[PDB]
RNA sequence: CCCGGUGGAUGGGCCGGGGGUGUAAGCGCCGCGAGGCGUUGAGCCGACCGGUCCCAAUCGUCCGAGGUCU
RNA sequence: GCCCCAGGCGGUAGGGGAGCGUUCCCGAUGCCGAUGAAGGCCGACCCGCGAGGGCGGCUGGAGGUAAGGGAAGUGCGAAUGCCGGCAUGAGUAACGAUAAAGAGGGUGAGAAUCCCUCUCGCCGUAAGCCCAAGGGUUCCUACGCAAUGGUCGUCAG
RNA sequence: GUGGAGCCUGGGAGUGAGGGCGCGAGCGAUAACGUCCGCGUCCGAGCGCGGGAACAACCGAGACCGCCAGCUAAGGCCCCC
RNA sequence: GCUGGGGCUAGGAGUGAAAAGCUAACCGAGCCCGGAGAUAGCUGGUUCUCCCCGAAAUGACUUUAGGGUCAGCCUCAGGCG
RNA sequence: CGUGAGGGAAAGGUGAAAAGAACCCCGGGAGGGGAGUGAAAUAGAGCCUGAAACCGUGGGCUUACAAGCAGUCACGGCCCC
RNA sequence: AGAUGGUAAGGGCCCACGGUGGAUGCCUCGGCACCCGAGCCGAUGAAGGACGUGGCUACCUGCGAUAAGCCAGGGGG
């Protein structure tokens, strides 16, 4: 291992190109149908606190 | 009308929060309000204050609509780095720099 | 491991103190250019 | 390659996932409800299945059996009184698992609790 | 990538088989005792092979056709 | 005789000639300037061969300065140049011992990180206790969390 | 023979590592994109231009500028072209 | 033998069971300041425009051979023609 | 910073006047939006102007069979005046 | 049979607008140089300092336990 180093500075096009990916996926959520709330799928709605149509946590 | 509220000096990377705030540029507010609050980011939380901020604005100061609320355009500029020193091996020293960030949101009310 | 510096008030004193200079006439040279100088701390402060 | 392997590794030594395991289990009879990481609790699902099991088992062997692990008299002891009756006609499904809405802020973790059943 | 998504056996349980370890504990008896014998191929049992809806894949949301022209 | 005639016009080192621009002196107790100086940004407009100069638009808000001369700290891309910013690598490596944590409760806007309870692991010729040197208020308490703490942090040396 | 010809007198130089090609030689091995000389040229400084595919010195030819004009040089005239 | 504290030996000097080691993290001669803006025939750099002309890389001599003095070749001013 | 002798920084500018932003709202606060002072507030204290590097945000053209020291000439297309 | 424009994850150029930054312009409670004046202080304890002193005082200035000071004269109003 001789310290590989960055030959050449990155262009600008070149940085934003590999940044391209980056994109940040919403999150994807559906309402509550308690609390007509959003949320995630497959989880305790935090507003209603119910789950499968019945209470689970105490909100 | 365009309302605006601005985290002036947000202690956090201005990269990191772009990708968050790039997230929520065109939506309606509510569904920016609920992407906020279930996105596993920390600069989201920031974004969130700036949005419902820039809600309120809307509503008391410039009087519009809230129901027609959608973000209209939103960004960050770079804030005045705080250089802090890294200790490094063998004396050799850096400098981090602890990136601000200003945050911007911008407000109108979508008709049709 | 064991650095170079290893702090004694006593060293300190009896070798940088300012007896320690004035009584040879290279230390009072030292005095007098850290005068010149306006140096706040004529010499290196120690406690007691 | 973990073909066919089963069982969560959690980034702790064997050791430390068993002593995982039984805390995990304590807190579990103790509060019937609690909240951990997600692959902690699908990795608690059979753990605790077994001793509620034992409970359903009841005897002198079993007592020592779960013992070796709770290492409690008296939360072995509610275990086989107010838990192996509750769970006296119910076959396996001793525990549920629900996801959380909310990830830990400290570290983005997902959250779920795992609870007895009724 | 594949599979499943209540119509579900997809995974965890549980059950049954496999497989491994090798006669559990407790008790009884025999021993001064260490121990031995019977209960007992017992008990435990990760993946393995099937069954069982016990527990979980709830409810869901959003994208995505109006077909270019000679 | 300002124009025509003939010829010439690749160019380093280098020699010579001719101009442009910057700071400052005279012009100047002058002139321009709040109707907006300098300066900044912009122009596809005009002058010049060019160095540059006008002129225009917006910013700027208070200096600028002619013709014609003089005097220079006078023109920058390079000097592993200096100072200062901002980049690249890069959201990468790393987050500083593999002694190990988990759960409940409380606090609090905010909790993996703070307080409490319980459970677990580690040291135990110490990773425990006392003194000395050195350190110098870091000690206690109350408050607070901009920064610092390699994350957070409602905690804190 | 009037030429960016010549001479003289002064000021200022840089240069004093050259190279390739041709020819005449030495050395070399009648080897070297070799070395060393003489004559000459080009590059250097003409890595401006056409050709030689590409290529400093091989062939053509000395780039003041512009033109959406024309004639030729070497070299080409089957397509690229 | 190891170690604490108290002190002494220092720069061509000390010390050194001796390696040319160590002497405040680079010791075949410490560091700081000063001489000092040492010297550097060596390396790098040397900043606006336009125009005219336009080299050399040779000889001689050189403690000289990558540097120099003279001459060669450039330019400029004047004179001659 | 250096044991020390000693080395040695950076760092000026609101406004005429603090008139330095009451108060409301969002926010835990910060910060923000109003309001207000102000000739002006992108003069708001991180304050004259505020360049470039750099960073993003919107719009116009353009780009996923494509060869490149990023230019230059022509042609065309699109958009704007 | 055919031809074809088309999409932009992003990128590029240009324009507008921002942020960062602190060049530039202007200014100057500062400094440089030259000339003039002046030119020693200290055992009556100097230069230079430590530490203290304010009602509340971090620091600089002042001063010295009489401690941002005391006395007399002069200036001043
Ligand atoms: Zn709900």
């Amino acid at each position: 291992a001789k310290h590989p180093v960055p030959k050449k500075k990155t262009s600008k096009a070149r940085r934003d190109a590999r940044r391209s990916h980056h994109a940040l996926t919403p999150p994807t959520l559906v309402p509550c149908p308690e609390c007509k709330a959003m949320k995630p799928p497959h989880t305790v709605c935090p507003e209603c606190g119910y789950y499968a149509g019945r209470k689970v946590l105490e909100v | 009308m365009e309302a605006k509220a601005i985290a002036r000096y947000v202690r956090i990377s201005p990269r990191k929060v772009r990708l968050v705030v790039d997230l929520i540029r065109g939506k309606s507010l509510e569904e920016a309000r609920n992407i906020l609050r279930y996105t596993n980011k920390r600069g989201a939380y920031f974004v969130a204050k700036v949005l419902e901020s820039a809600a309120a604005n809307a509503v008391n100061n410039h009087d519009m609509l809230e129901d027609r609320l959608y973000v209209k355009a939103a960004y960050v500029d770079e804030g005045p780095a705080l250089k802090r020193v890294l200790p490094r091996a063998r004396g050799r020293a850096d400098i981090i720099k602890k990136r601000t960030s200003h945050i911007t949101v911008i407000l109108g009310e979508k008709h049709g | 491991m064991k650095r170079t510096w290893q702090p004694n008030r006593r060293k300190r004193a009896k070798t940088h103190g300012f007896r320690a200079r004035m009584r040879t006439p290279g230390g009072r040279k030292v005095l007098k250019r850290r005068r010149q100088k306006g140096r706040w701390r004529l010499t290196p402060a120690v406690r007691k | 390659m973990r073909h066919l392997k089963s069982g969560r590794k959690l980034n702790r030594h064997s050791s430390h996932r068993l002593a995982l395991y039984r805390n995990q289990a304590k807190s579990l009879l103790t509060h019937g409800r609690i909240t951990t990481t997600v692959p902690k609790a699908k990795e608690l699902r059979g753990f605790v299945d077994h001793l509620i099991h034992l409970a359903k088992r009841g005897d002198l062997h079993a007592r020592r059996l779960v013992l070796r692990d709770l290492q409690d008299v008296k939360l072995v002891r509610k275990l086989f009184d107010e838990i192996a009756p509750r769970y006296r006609d119910r076959q396996g499904g001793y525990t549920r698992v629900l996801k959380l809405a909310e990830r830990r802020r400290g570290d983005g973790a997902p959250l779920a609790l795992v609870e007895l059943v009724e």
